[PDB]
């Protein structure tokens, strides 16, 4: 079955950097857009970036662009989002998604949370 | 609620629904060499848009957002924007932006521009290759080339308005467009998603009936033939009306309102196209007045009268 | 007996009646100081097409005929045809061929060209200036200023696409186009005939309400504003359901689907033009999934809740 | 009280020249574009010509193209049309029309007929 | 109010054609402002209509409103406009009745502006 | 004075059709609703027509709707009635009347008699 | 009524904002209906607006 | 009773927006002309701006014209008054007032201090 893990996440300062991955399998990967969408608190998700199968074409929401890089690498069938100077409206489950035929897949998502306060609890 | 019908207009009173143009004759012919997968005029008797249908012609084979130059040539990279010029969202289960163009060609058109602090405009000719690597609508960048390498803005709203297509006289006349090729929406070695699918006949001795219309040519000996599956009324009433099929096929009869006279008889399947009893290209001969009448669901082995 | 209806579309869904531009907002603004009498986007609400109007978005501002090349000068006179290529009568009961441009601008496209021996074609920037001495479309004559002295051929068929307007920047910005100004549609000193009527609100504290685009700037500082008192859906919708009025005016509710909730109310006047108690120039704040649905018929003197 | 009044018909023989007039009264005249039709036994009318207020703006039809000129005088208001080489198939009634507001207004018409044929009675 | 009503096709609304309570003819040149217990105020009432088919005894009850400040409140002549819930139900040319239950406002309008019990319909 | 005087009235066939007028003064006329009612042999008078100021309500005794037609012309305070597809029974001398605050006013009439017979004296 | 006017766009209407009878500012918080000498009743009452421009004295009425 | 309770003062840096609000009860608040005034040190009371039922009317003190911006909410009986550009002699009190038949009504007032 098709299948797509995100990790990566964690609790961040304002201004940092983050990388996260997405393990696919199930398909070829490979000839397939992919794209990274994220949920913050209280929304609806939004789309983050997307990418072509040989990565020449790549595209950012407004809100990133300039911030985060998306790439990919198809013999690992991975994914990949690099986030820079991230603010604090970054804080948000990310979740790569992909498109085949007529259906959508996407994963369980990995949480960010961009903060300088340092005291949070469950 | 009401009825399935289709409305009465003519051919000549319709739009074609892959380029914003009038329908002007009708046309069959064999076409089990090719696939026939066009995205734009795509719409269930029953009213659900598919592929990268939507309602207006004049959206159609437009495109807006803002461009950047690329340096050593006369081409911009439009990065593209929603209708309204919100952010578009390659995520949506479409295969490209609705209105996309759905076949490999050269459209030719203009690319307008307004700068918002001054209300400036500028407007020059440019040219969209369907076929370009750097045709990647449904990621939102699409490549133009136009007649400047300075008088577009950065960050300032820009429209693509359609004309025509074009062709390199050199070559073999009318060896493009191809309008059954589909363009690859998000570039080279790239699958297609959420597509429309393609449409044949099945049933022995039929073959599709197209809506027709001839493209305008702005430069060269460009192929000009243009059909589409539906009018773009047929999808702008079917989405209105919005009844359920009662089954896979809808008996049409074209008649002429002078005389009452029936001028042949074809099936307007519910996945949204049109097939007739015929063997072999023919032009149709209608009058002008003409129009399509729905009278009967019926099922799929119906054997039409020969048209 | 036929029961009268609006469609179910949103402002974006829709089409201007006067230049082939989506929809983008709603306004409304006081208009009694000036004449608003649009030849386009006329229809009655039981269906009677009223000025130039015609059916087809894709027609709206398009012309069709053959050109004369006006020696020593790179202007074109183009002598019409009808929109289906028949012969064009300058004796009919029509203000102008339909779909002629109803206000006064200099609008801007493309001229293209098929000969029809070989099938090769050509097409190059055009402009149409709509208050010229030389336009007269109800006789069948309109120059075109061209970038080219030589390339189109006599006894070919000739169209203009429109794309935008444009406005001569060392001039007061935003003075043209006017959009309520009408063309002269036989040429200087000759009255225009069987026009549209003037429209106004009747009913004291009522203004009209206006259905926006705004127009592509190809150069210069135009004033983009074009506001039309039907989408051409309405004009479509009108004329194929063909639904009697019961009373002079039309009770429409704008309403969100999602929660039922009603925006505003307003008055579809029989005769084609929509109604809004209101005071002031106002941008109308709507949610994207809104539209019009019609209530009830009423009359002339029914007082609306406020907007 | 409008009135359109034709009148310089007659019997010609092909090759000639005719010249129509058209008499009007109970409007301005000028201001309005005139237009002149004909109209052959047991057929309906066609367009032949017409023209704006300033006489700036003519046109034609094909059939009559490089062959027949229009013209107006607007203080004595009266119309035009110059037929040379008249031609067999332009034999027919020729009457002028106008249009005010949102109604149309036709003259009865003057006889034009090009034919070598004098036998002719009531 | 009785009398036999008409739909006002495209919308939910229906004219009743006024009867007298017997149901005999109602004659407008009578030395009345309008038939007897019509209404008195400007308002909303809110109630039901009823009608019984004579042929088969079926029967249907609606959710009715007469605005009686409105221009189609014309009960002197013998015509009332009702608002329904329905476009379809109530047949021509039958007994009809509303039924008054109560009275009604335009909720997002300043509280207790209607009914106003003092102003007299225009018959 | 409120003066009403009818007028129209006459012999005519089965089928026809026939307009009566009614002129009015000493009253705005306009404000005031207006009807129609008629006598005939033997009988005494009945309500055929009623219309309020605008005309925007009107309203008909059931043996006449359908083919009675009630309007009026403020400036000119006239009150007319329009009356197809005759019957003998539609024979009667037929009043406009009004109703000005606690009074009534009625014309003195217009004879209508609707027959095919037509020997009658006095 | 006194004030100073402003034109409603695409009309020949103006709004006045009102000034006190004496030219001083007008005060919507005082215990009255409106101001003094305001019309109470409803109609339309037909008349004329003059008006003085300060720096070179022109009318226009 | 009729009551009226205006918050959203402070102490503030000239330039800064502010938004006063004024939270009545006890009438129907629709209906009813509503009215915003202040009171400075050793000053009379001054009228800021005004509003009718509808929000359609409204008017404002020529020393805050294009500054200030009144608004009303008749469902949740809230009057609002939207303060830009504030400077030093903004400084008063800010009381909410109406007017009901032939009495009129104020609160107690918010303190508004523009300084730096």
């Amino acid at each position: 079955q098709v299948q797509l893990q995100e990790s990566g996440g964690g609790l961040v300062q304002p201004g940092s950097s983050l990388r996260l991955s997405c393990a696919a399998s199930g398909f070829t990967f490979g000839g397939y857009a992919m794209h990274w969408v994220r949920q913050a608190p209280g929304k609806g998700p939004e789309w983050v970036s997307s990418i072509n199968s040989g990565g020449d074409i790549t595209n950012y929401a407004t809100s990133v662009k300039g911030r985060f890089s998306i790439s990919r690498d198809n013999p690992s069938k991975t994914l990949y989002l690099q986030m820079n100077s991230l603010r604090p409206e970054d804080s948000a489950v990310y979740y790569c998604k992909t498109q085949l035929a007529n259906r959508d897949y996407r994963g369980q998502g990995t949480q960010v949370t961009v903060s300088s306060h340092h005291h949070h609890h469950h | 609620t009401k009825p399935f019908s289709v409305p009465v207009l003519t051919v000549e009173e319709m739009t074609n629904s892959r380029f914003p143009i009038p329908l002007e004759k009708l046309f069959t012919g064999p076409s089990s060499a090719f696939v026939v997968q066009p995205q734009n005029g795509r719409c269930t008797t029953d009213g659900v848009l598919l592929g990268t249908t939507q309602l207006s012609p004049v959206n159609i084979c437009t495109f807006r957002g803002d461009v950047t130059h690329i340096t050593g040539s006369r081409n911009y990279t439009m990065n593209l924007a929603s209708q309204n010029w919100n952010d578009y969202d390659p995520t949506e289960e479409i295969p490209a932006p609705l209105g996309t163009p759905d076949f490999v060609g050269k459209i030719q058109g203009v690319l307008t521009q307004t700068t918002r602090t001054d209300g400036s405009t500028r407007g020059h000719k440019a040219t969209v290759y369907t076929g370009s690597a750097d045709f990647a609508p449904k990621l939102g960048r699409v490549q133009f080339e136009t007649d400047t390498d300075r008088d577009f803005e950065a960050n300032q709203n820009t429209k693509f308005t359609p004309v025509g297509v074009i062709q390199d006289g050199g070559t073999t006349h009318r060896n493009e467009p191809q309008q059954w090729v589909l363009p690859s929406y998000s570039g080279r070695n790239t699958h297609n998603v959420h597509l429309a699918p393609a449409v044949a006949p099945t049933f022995p001795g039929e073959q599709l009936l197209f809506f027709r219309s001839t493209m305008p040519g702005c430069s060269g000996y460009p192929n000009m033939d243009l059909d589409c599956l539906l009018p773009q009324e047929w999808v702008q009433y079917f989405y209105q009306e919005a009844a359920p099929a009662q089954s896979d096929v809808a008996l049409l009869r074209f008649v002429n309102p002078d005389t009452g006279r029936v001028l042949f008889e074809c099936k307007l399947h519910k996945s949204g196209y049109v097939t007739v009893a015929h063997t072999g290209q023919h032009d149709l001969v209608i009058p002008p007045n003409g129009y399509f009448r729905f009278d009967s669901w019926v099922n799929q082995f119906y054997t039409l009268a020969p048209m």
